[PDB]
């Protein structure tokens, strides 16, 4: 039975469907939508018939449900990098990140979540101050 | 306690359709660190036009014109360290239009923040240049 794999599979190419990347609020950061299409892809190989053991569709369903979540984690939000929370973005905000630059262990300043902070995060931030 | 103040360097004078480089930086800051620094050059759009917003490596620059005569720069450290002072940290290219006698040139709504992202405000400055035909 592969009715809710394909359910989740289906739901993942919804959420390509309706998404754009970008800096804007409502927009996702760069990336997202290509590390999701490997995820749809990864769960697209279990659901193609064959012999797909009830393991390794229970396994394709538990990553693909991670991966939507992760997709829905790099949605841009209104307070997306106001990191010291004082309701807006400003030059504290920018200061933070460029002091941490290079950081493997700030998981709160990663904004694109690839597990560094980096010039991404700087051109994010410069981005949302000016416009 | 905070202080600080802007550094300002110029040409004095250029010709119609001469580019005037605007250099600003971080004269002192004095009992806190900037990574980043927010600040506004002003100058009198019947004299220059608004080009681009340059740096030197180790600094990451973007700005926005809000009006005529008014451009946003924000300035980052690419380097873990802080912005150091004394140092040219931004040049605003204006390129000049028209002749004008005593144009000013100023720098206001300056503030920089520090690692823990605290802000602090720090003292504007001005110059004049001649623009001659
Ligand atoms: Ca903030
Ligand atoms: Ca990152
Ligand atoms: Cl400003």
């Amino acid at each position: 039975d592969k009715t809710n794999l394909g359910e989740l599979i289906n739901q993942g190419k919804s959420l390509l469907d309706e998404s754009v990347e970008g800096f804007n609020v409502g927009e996702y950061h760069k990336g997202a939508k290509d590390g999701l299409t490997v995820e749809i892809n990864k769960a697209e190989e279990v659901f193609n018939k064959e012999d797909a053991t009830e393991e390794e569709i229970n396994l394709a369903k538990e990553s693909l449900e991670g991966a939507i979540a992760r997709f829905n984690s790099l949605l841009i939000e209104e307070s997306t990098g106001d990191f010291n929370g004082n309701g807006k973005i400003d030059i504290g905000d920018l200061a933070m990140v460029s002091k941490n630059i290079g950081s493997t262990t700030n998981t709160s300043l990663d904004l694109n979540k690839d597990g560094s902070i980096d010039e991404y995060e700087i051109s994010f931030i410069n981005h949302r101050i000016l416009n | 306690e905070v202080t600080g103040s802007v550094s300002l360097e110029a040409l004095e004078e250029v010709q119609v359709g001469e580019n005037l480089e605007v250099g600003v930086g971080i004269d002192e800051l004095v009992n806190a660190e900037a990574f980043a620094y927010d600040f506004t050059l002003n100058y009198d759009e019947n004299a220059f036009e608004y080009v681009e917003a340059i740096s030197d490596d180790g600094v990451f620059v973007n700005a926005k014109k809000i009006e005529d005569g008014k451009v946003r720069v924000l300035v980052s450290s690419l380097t873990g360290e802080p912005l150091p002072a004394k140092e040219v940290l931004a040049k605003v290219v204006l390129r000049a239009e028209a002749k004008a006698e005593g144009s000013n040139l100023s720098v206001t709504n300056s503030s920089v923040g520090d690692g823990e992202g605290l802000v602090h405000e720090i003292a504007g400055t001005e110059k004049t240049v001649n623009i001659i035909e």
